[PDB]
């Protein structure tokens, strides 16, 4: 029970990663501009800014805090 | 103990997100290489002009995410192990008490349940649990190699 | 009389006007700051001098004056010393009873629970014990009471507003000329017979006129106030005779040159005090006396104003054969113009010396009741090594800093410089082939017995039970030196140290001193030891080498000591400086340092200390576990990080709690270094891209412009960290093991 | 009660934490004379161990299995003070802090040289503004609505995608 | 024009930084140059050589280390009167540098523009209309 | 443009993308960038100027 | 080998050339600019990849683009 948990935890990890690297691959290579203007994907780029920031808000929200308990009880 | 660890998964799973993420969406271009798709996925940096551009690519951060993703399966599958361990036993309230505090996860999970991986082999004898005691070692040579 | 004394008369106007100008001192930063890399800019370069000024006499004035600010800062820390152990501390208790008490000088405020640190130390005291072994230093002076602990303290405060007041004076009225500096000849002179020989000396006359009777009546059992106070030593000289009757003689035996009358008090006995455990004060007056004539003889050896002396400058020039070319000439001028060159010698000697005295305390213990503190003799064993390997380190930093700086090729024509750096290829493959041969020989060993031990085959290890790798020259050198007291050294009575063999010596039923056994192991850690010395060395050698030019970039002295890369070019040239090979050598020195200090630790607590029992027979704290599990890496995770964290992690609701989280904030600390050391820069600053268009839409954008950390910087974070991390963890671990077991 | 919890100041093993908390120091007590000052201190932490047992006892805080105090922050209204309370508490002193950097930041833009404001800070003028945080709340929301928190999207710049 | 091969080399004591095997199976490079003096040096191999006056030469393993000496020679003996070579095992030598009698940054007539692009850095092709096309990105 | 005229840059490469410069001069000849603008903010290469075509530059 | 560009919003000032250590770079004449020349990359391969010219150049993004491509001997530095 052990082993295979921890055996499928860490193939789904893996294939997590590899879903946002050829997402990556993807936008270098094979996205085109002109064919997507005003698209669901233009405009995720359009405010790539916001989406960034934001991810990079909360996970200092949970970061400061859930380390901040933990210490705090510790 | 479930909620505090809840929070940490919770965590750890937009941190490795914003990486991969961030590397998706400024993969094409950013501000310091805007031309940064005329290079390709993988390439080392853009030199040490503007600042200094190491871990630029969007490889790179393909990169910084693969640490991040091993943290967060890590912070995963040792609270689904210990957990399970102190329910099996018997002993639910050795895990409600102690994972609350970081202390706890060290003696109570890492160093209490490693003594009989340790001795698997020691100056006294050998058990059938001697192979994973080398791997055990094994392990940590070739993570510190990876330094 | 060309050594003369000259100064200009004041220099630099004392002004609160540059303070309110960050960043005066250079040109480039005293326009202000436009990014926040500036303000890391501010810091990095503040105290490089010879990168601000030109001039080689305003660089020594600011030197000279820097040198009376942190002698300042030492005077103000050995007062605290003093007073923390006169107001706060248990001292007077510990006299009467030193085997008993444990030390404590720091007591904390009751504010958020953390009085739990007011630990029960003993003699009706609570406080944090302390381990730097300034009680047994205190008692080993003759202190015996608080007061005089407040007038040395005192003392200390008077002598650091001296110094901070010579510092100012001396750059902002009296400021020398450069060749008052240049003076190396009269410097040697006054530093070898003034400061050492005349130091050791009245330091020899305190040891005679009052550590040496407080001392014989406290070994006699007189209680502290019992004790005349230490003046009427000095005047009554009937009293001093009682204890010592060559007194009775007074200095007639000395100038008559009658020496062997002066016996009682100058010996040369050897061994420890048995009453103590620690070296005998006779021994230790006699040493001072026996250094001071040589210090003072020694500093008469160099040529001022009287014709009298050697020129240093001949003794290096006729120094040269037909292997090395014109030999050391040229070294004169180079360490009288280069402070860095000046700056890489003191400091790889002080680092040695650091590392010998690491090595002399715990094996000839000098102090009075210091061999039985065990957590006394593992601090101060642990933080000589420390300061031992960083200062080491900081000798081939500037070392670097000189080959890039200061070396000029056509004053070092065909000299040792020269020859060194024309045939450096020679000399990195050759320490680059060793340090590959003794990683195969001395941790493979470790791995081939890890595999045996693992396989069912202990007949096929590298052990004393198995094929035995036993260590005949170490063996040997300590059969010499057992046999040593009347045979080649006949007029000691017992030897140097009981490490080399001999008795056991307990005080207060704890051994302070027992021999030390080599066997297979210590064999093995001995090769770990020489090869992570030899590698460290190679990374450090191979920066200071080809810190000018290589094969790869023909032209790094232009680029500087100090610069990230030469680009992705060549393949690339990522950490090409000479900075970057003391960046990666700092590394392998905590590897080096942390082996020494766990091999210290392991061995003392299997073979040495412990507690003496019935028959004679000693109990050692992990019971003679080393000899047959240091010879597998299984053994050194097991039985001595698994086996002795047991302190550190159960600390938590005692006085040693603080130990238990700063063994976790450490733990915190390295890893978070890691974030630093493989991660780059250009990551980071299009990550602060995005977080400075989120602060651009609410109109909160800073004027100074955020940036990520420069790549050299970003370096230094990650290995500041790493060591602050790494050496905060063995510190706690190591300090909560040894209090709670010794 | 609550999610099976019970009241600490009917829970046993709270009880037992208080009596093993005393026991614990007046072991360290039996060790000292009565008027020394370890003996002082020792018996000042056994009056305030009490007293903070007694305390969270009498609060509403809700015990566990454990006998440690649990918090609810699910929103109802018997247990806000745990975090809906210091929450709002917390709010209105970060919103004060960030309305009042954020009002230095604009006043030094239109400074002499900007970036000689934030490295040696305008000390009558930053306490001018640290004093009026008090109605952050008003003064950034009318802020919002006049046009003056928010900047267009278009004087942003931007990366190219 | 040509290297004459006679031409004496600075004073040198030798050094493990200098050329080694690939040097004379797939090329060489020298440098001349005339100095008023006889003066110390650094090589960009190594420790220090004392150049003659008159006519100077060196071999050295790559371009890089004749342009590193060339540099330091102008800047500290204000000396621009050095010619870089190419020399292949065949002993045909080839002229490098400065290439028409004329230094990089001075301008010269008869030198055509290469790798000049006729629009700005952001004007080029994105990668995917360019792909499997072999066409170039650079408009 | 005019000299002295504040301009929003609209070159998408630029590191002063939608950010307001200041018109410094305007060349006459055939230069195919003849604006000149200057800006409170450092470029990450530490330059405050650049050169910029008409349509490039809109006054603000 | 690499392949160097240089586009046309070069200002001529020369930068590059003197900044690049395997002489790459040259000076050509052009009307474009106010210098009236502009940078040209004769020399590729002899380009080592240093990437200094881009250091050099003062335009806001580079006029001047290095793009690491082919290693040979000479791409590589090699001295062996
Ligand atoms: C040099 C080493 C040294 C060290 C590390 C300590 C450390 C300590 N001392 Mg000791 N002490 C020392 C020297 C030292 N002392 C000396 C030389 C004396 C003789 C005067 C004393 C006399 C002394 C007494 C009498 C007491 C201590 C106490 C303490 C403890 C708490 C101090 C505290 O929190 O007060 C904090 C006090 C403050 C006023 C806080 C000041 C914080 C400011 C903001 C620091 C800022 C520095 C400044 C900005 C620098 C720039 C200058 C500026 C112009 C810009 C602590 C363990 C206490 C103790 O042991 O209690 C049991 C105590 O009561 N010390
Ligand atoms: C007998 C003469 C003498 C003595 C004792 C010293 C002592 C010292 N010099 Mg030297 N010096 C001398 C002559 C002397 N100098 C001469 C002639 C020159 C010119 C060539 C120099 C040039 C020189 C330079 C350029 C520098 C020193 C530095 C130092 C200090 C080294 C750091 C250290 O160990 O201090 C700690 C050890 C101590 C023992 C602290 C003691 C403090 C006082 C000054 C010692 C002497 C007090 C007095 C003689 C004793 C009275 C005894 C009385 C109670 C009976 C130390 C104080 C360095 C330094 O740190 O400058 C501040 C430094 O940069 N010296
Ligand atoms: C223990 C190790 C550790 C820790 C704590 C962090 C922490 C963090 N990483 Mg890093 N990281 C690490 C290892 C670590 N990393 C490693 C090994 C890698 C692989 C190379 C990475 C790679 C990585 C990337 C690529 C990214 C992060 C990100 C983050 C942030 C995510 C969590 C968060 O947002 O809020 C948690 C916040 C904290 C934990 C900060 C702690 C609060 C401090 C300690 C306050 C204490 C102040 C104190 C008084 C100072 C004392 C100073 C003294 C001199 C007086 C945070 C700063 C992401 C990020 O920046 O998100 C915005 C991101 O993009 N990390
Ligand atoms: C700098 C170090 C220093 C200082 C300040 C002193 C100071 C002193 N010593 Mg000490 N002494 C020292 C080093 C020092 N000594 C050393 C290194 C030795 C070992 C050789 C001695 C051995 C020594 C003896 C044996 C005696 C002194 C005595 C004295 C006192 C001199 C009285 C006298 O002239 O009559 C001396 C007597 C005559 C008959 C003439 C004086 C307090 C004398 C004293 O008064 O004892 C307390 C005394 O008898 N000293
Ligand atoms: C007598 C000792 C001595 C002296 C006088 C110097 C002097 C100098 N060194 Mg050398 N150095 C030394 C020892 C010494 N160093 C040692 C022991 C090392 C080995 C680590 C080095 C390694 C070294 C390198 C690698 C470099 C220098 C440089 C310099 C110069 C610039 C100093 C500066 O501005 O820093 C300003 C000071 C700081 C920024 C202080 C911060 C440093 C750390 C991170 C803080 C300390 C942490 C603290 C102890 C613990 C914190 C507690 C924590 C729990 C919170 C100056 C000439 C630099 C240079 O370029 O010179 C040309 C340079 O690159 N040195
Ligand atoms: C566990 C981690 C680890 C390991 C094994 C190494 C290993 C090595 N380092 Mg590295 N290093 C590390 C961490 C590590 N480093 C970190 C974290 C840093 C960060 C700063 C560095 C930085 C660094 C520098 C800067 C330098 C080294 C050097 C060396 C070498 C020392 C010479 C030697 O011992 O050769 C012998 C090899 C070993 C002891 C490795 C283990 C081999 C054992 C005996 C088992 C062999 C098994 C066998 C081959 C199996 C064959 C069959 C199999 C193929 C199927 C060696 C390759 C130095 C070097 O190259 O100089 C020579 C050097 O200059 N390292
Ligand atoms: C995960 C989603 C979630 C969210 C967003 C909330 C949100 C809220 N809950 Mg909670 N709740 C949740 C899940 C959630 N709950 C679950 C799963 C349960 C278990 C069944 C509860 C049980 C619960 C109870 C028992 C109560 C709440 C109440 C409240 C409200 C009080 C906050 C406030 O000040 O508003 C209201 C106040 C103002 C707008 C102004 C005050 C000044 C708030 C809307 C309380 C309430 O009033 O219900 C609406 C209440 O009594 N909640
Ligand atoms: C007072 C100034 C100020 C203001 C109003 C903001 C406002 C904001 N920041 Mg910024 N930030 C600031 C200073 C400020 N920041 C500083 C000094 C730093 C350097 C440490 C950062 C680093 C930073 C990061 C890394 C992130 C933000 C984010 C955010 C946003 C969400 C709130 C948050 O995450 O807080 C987080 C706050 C911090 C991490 C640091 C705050 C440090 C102190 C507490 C505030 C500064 C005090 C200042 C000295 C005031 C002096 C006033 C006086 C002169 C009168 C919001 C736009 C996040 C974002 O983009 O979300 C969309 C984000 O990820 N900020
Ligand atoms: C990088 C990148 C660039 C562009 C291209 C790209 C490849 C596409 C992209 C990659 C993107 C990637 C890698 C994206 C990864 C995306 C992922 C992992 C999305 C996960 C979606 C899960 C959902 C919506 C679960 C819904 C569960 C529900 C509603 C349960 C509901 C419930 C039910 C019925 C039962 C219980 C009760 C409740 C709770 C009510
Ligand atoms: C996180 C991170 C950054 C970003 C880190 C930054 C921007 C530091 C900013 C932290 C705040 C602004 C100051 C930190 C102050 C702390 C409270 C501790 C202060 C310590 C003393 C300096 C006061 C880099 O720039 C970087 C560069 C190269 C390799 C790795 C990295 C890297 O890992
Ligand atoms: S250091 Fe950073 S920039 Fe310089 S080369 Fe290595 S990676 Fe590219
Ligand atoms: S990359 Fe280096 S070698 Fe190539 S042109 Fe630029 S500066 Fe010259
Ligand atoms: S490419 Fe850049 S550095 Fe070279 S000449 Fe043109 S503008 Fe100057």
């Amino acid at each position: 029970q052990s082993a295979l948990y921890t055996h499928h935890q860490y193939i789904a990890g893996f294939l997590m990663v590899g879903a946002f690297a050829h997402g990556a691959i993807f936008f270098v290579r094979d996205y085109d501009p002109e064919q997507n203007k005003n698209n669901v994907l233009a405009r995720i780029l359009d405010h790539k800014e916001a989406i960034i920031s934001h991810l990079s808000w909360v996970s200092l929200f949970l970061g400061f805090h859930t380390l901040g308990i933990y210490v705090h009880n510790d | 103990g479930d909620f505090l660890i809840h929070h940490a998964i919770a965590l750890a799973l937009h941190t490795t997100t914003l990486i991969l993420v961030k590397g998706a969406l400024d993969a094409r271009g950013s501000k310091l290489m805007p031309d940064k798709k005329d290079f390709g996925y993988a390439f080392p940096c853009d030199g040490p002009g503007r600042g200094g551009t190491c871990d630029i690519s969007a490889w790179d951060a393909f990169y910084l995410s693969m640490f991040w993703m091993l943290n967060t399966i890590g912070w995963v599958t040792f609270y689904w192990h210990w957990k399970h361990i102190t329910i099996w036993q018997g002993n639910a309230g050795q895990f409600n008490e102690s994972s609350t505090y970081i202390m706890g996860w060290l003696r109570d999970y890492l160093w209490l349940n490693s003594s009989p991986l340790i001795n698997g082999y020691n100056p006294f004898g050998m058990n059938s649990l001697s192979v994973w005691s080398w791997m055990f070692l094994f392990g940590h040579l070739i993570w510190a190699t990876g330094f | 009389k060309k050594v003369s004394i000259t100064v200009d008369r004041d220099p630099v106007a004392t002004s609160f006007e540059k303070w309110a100008q960050p960043g005066h001192f250079s040109r480039t930063l005293a326009k202000g700051p436009k990014t926040t890399t500036w303000i890391w800019n501010l810091h990095a370069d503040v105290h490089d001098f010879d990168s601000h000024t030109n001039s080689l006499e305003d660089i020594s004035r600011k030197i000279f004056s820097a040198h009376f600010g942190q002698l300042s800062i030492i005077f103000l820390w050995l007062s605290g010393m003093y007073f923390h152990g006169a107001r706060f501390s248990n001292y007077s208790a510990w006299l009467s009873n030193p085997t008993a008490v444990k030390p404590s000088a720091q007591v904390v405020w009751p504010i958020v629970g953390q009085e739990v640190l007011n630990g029960d130390v003993g003699g009706g005291f609570q406080g944090v014990q302390v381990t730097s072994g300034f009680f047994q230093i205190w008692r080993s002076s003759g202190i015996t009471s608080e007061v005089e602990l407040y007038w040395c303290a005192l003392a200390g405060l008077i002598m650091s507003g001296l110094m901070i007041f010579a510092g100012w004076f001396h750059y902002h009225k009296a400021a020398p000329k450069l060749e008052w500096f240049q003076n190396a000849e009269s410097m040697l002179n006054h530093h070898l017979s003034g400061l050492l020989g005349l130091g050791c000396l009245s330091w020899a006359g305190h040891q005679i006129h009052v550590s040496l009777p407080v001392n014989k009546l406290l070994d006699a059992g007189v209680a502290p106030q019992e004790i005349p106070l230490p003046h009427e030593f000095l005047v009554n000289r009937d009293l001093m005779a009682q204890l010592y009757p060559s007194f009775s003689k007074g200095l007639v035996p000395f100038f008559t040159l009658n020496w062997s009358e002066y016996s009682d008090f100058l010996t040369f006995k050897g061994g420890l005090n048995p009453v103590t455990g620690g070296l005998w004060l006779s021994d230790t007056a006699h040493h001072h006396l026996a250094l001071a004539v040589l210090f003072i003889v020694a500093g008469h050896m160099y040529r001022t104003n009287w014709g009298i002396g050697h020129s240093m400058k001949e003794i290096l020039e006729a120094h040269k054969g037909p292997f090395t070319g014109e030999g050391h000439k040229g070294l004169y001028e180079i360490l009288t113009t280069s402070w860095h060159a000046q700056l890489a010698i003191n400091l790889a000697m002080l680092g040695s010396v650091s590392i010998i005295v690491a090595h002399h305390m715990y094996a000839m213990p000098p102090y009075p009741y210091i061999a039985t503190d065990y957590p006394t003799q593992l601090s101060i064993f642990t933080h000589h090594m420390w300061i031992g390997g960083f200062c080491v380190c900081g000798g081939a930093a500037h070392a670097g800093i000189f080959m890039v700086r200061d070396y000029n090729p056509a004053q070092n024509y065909n000299n040792l410089l020269d020859r060194v750096i024309r045939h450096r290829d020679a000399i990195i493959s050759h320490l680059n082939w060793i340090c590959i041969f003794l990683g195969f020989h001395s941790f493979g060993l470790y791995i081939h017995n890890d595999t045996m031990r693992a396989l069912g085959r202990t007949q096929d290890m590298f052990s004393d039970t198995a094929i035995q790798l036993k260590p005949v020259f170490a063996q040997w050198v300590q059969s010499i030196h057992t046999l040593a007291p009347g045979n080649t050294t006949p007029n000691a009575l017992a030897t140097a140290s009981y490490a080399f063999g001999g008795d056991v010596v307990a005080v207060g039923n704890k051994v302070a001193m027992m021999p030390i056994s080599l066997g297979t192991a210590d064999f093995m850690v001995h090769h770990i030891h020489a090869f992570t010395i030899h590698v460290t060395v190679l990374i450090l050698l191979k920066g200071v080498l080809f810190s000018r030019n290589s094969r790869l970039i023909p032209d790094k002295a232009n680029l500087g000591f100090r610069f990230p890369c030469d680009g992705p070019g060549r393949g690339g040239t990522c950490q090409s400086s000479a900075w970057d090979s003391v960046f990666l050598g700092l590394f392998w020195m905590y590897n080096c340092i942390s082996v020494v200090i766990f091999h210290f630790s392991w061995k003392m607590q299997s073979d040495v200390w412990g507690t003496v029992q019935s028959d004679g027979t000693v109990t050692h704290i992990t019971g003679g576990n080393f000899a047959q599990s240091a010879i597998t890496i299984n053994g050194w995770l097991r039985d001595f990080l698994w086996a002795q964290a047991s302190q550190v992690i159960q600390s938590y609701g005692s006085a040693l709690s603080a130990y238990g989280l700063i063994f976790l904030g450490a733990h915190f600390i390295w890893a978070f270094s890691l974030m630093f050391l493989f991660s780059g820069r250009g990551y980071w600053q299009e990550l602060i891209e995005s977080i400075v268009w989120a602060h651009n839409k609410l109109n909160v954008a800073p004027a100074i412009q955020p940036r990520a950390l420069s790549i050299t910087q970003g370096r230094a974070v990650g290995l500041a960290h790493y060591l602050l991390g790494g050496i905060g963890t063995t510190w706690a671990f190591f300090l909560a093991r040894i209090i709670s077991v010794g | 009660d609550v999610a099976g919890l019970t009241p600490c100041g009917e829970s046993k093993e709270f009880a037992r934490r208080l009596d093993g908390s005393v026991k614990k120091l007046q072991t360290r007590l039996s060790k000292y004379e009565a008027g020394t000052p370890p003996a002082l201190a020792l018996q000042k932490q056994i009056d305030k161990t009490k007293n903070r047992f007694d305390r969270y006892g009498k609060a509403g805080l809700l015990c566990g299995t454990d006998g440690l105090p649990h918090l609810i922050t699910d929103g109802r209204w018997t247990h806000s003070g745990e975090f809906v309370i210091p929450g709002l508490l917390f709010l209105y002193v970060a919103g004060w802090i960030g309305w009042v950097g954020r009002s230095y930041v604009l006043f030094a833009r239109t400074a002499d040289k900007p970036t000689e404001k934030e490295i040696i800070i305008d000390v009558p003028v930053a306490l001018s503004f640290v004093s009026t945080g008090f109605i952050w709340p008003f003064s950034a929301f009318k802020e919002f609505t006049s046009g003056n928190l928010i900047v267009p999207a278009d004087e942003i710049t931007v990366s190219p995608r | 024009e040509t290297l004459n091969l006679q031409i004496p080399s600075p004073t040198f004591e030798g050094s493990t930084g200098g050329w080694l095997r690939a040097a004379e199976v797939e090329e060489k490079y020298a440098i001349t140059w005339t100095s008023p003096k006889e003066q110390v040096f650094e090589m960009p191999t190594g420790g220090a050589a004392i150049m003659r006056q008159g006519e100077n030469l060196l071999y050295l393993a790559r371009k890089e280390q004749c342009l590193a000496l060339a540099t330091q020679v102008k800047n500290s003996f204000k000396i621009t009167d050095y010619k870089v070579y190419r020399i292949f095992p065949s002993g045909e030598v080839q002229y490098l540098h400065p290439k028409d009698g004329v230094f990089p940054e001075k301008v010269n007539a008869g030198r055509v523009g290469v790798g000049n692009v006729s629009h700005s850095i952001g004007k080029n092709l994105n990668p995917a209309q360019i792909k499997f096309t072999s066409k170039s990105f650079n408009g | 443009v005019k000299r002295g005229s504040k301009v929003r840059i609209l070159r998408k490469e630029s590191y002063w993308y939608q950010d307001i410069g200041t018109v410094a001069t305007i060349d006459t000849s055939g230069i195919r960038y003849p604006v000149v603008v200057r800006f409170e903010k450092v470029s990450y290469s530490g330059v405050n100027t650049n050169n910029f075509s008409l349509d490039e530059v809109v006054e603000v | 080998s690499h392949s160097v560009k240089v586009y046309d919003t070069c200002i001529g000032c020369t930068q590059c050339v003197r900044a690049c250590p395997c002489d790459v770079l040259e000076m050509v004449s052009w009307d474009g600019c106010k210098a009236g020349q502009i940078a040209s990359a004769p020399r590729t391969e002899d380009c080592i990849g240093c990437k200094r010219c881009e250091t050099a150049c003062p335009t806001d993004f580079l006029s001047v683009r290095v793009y690491l491509g082919g290693e040979t001997t000479r791409s590589m530095g090699l001295a062996y």
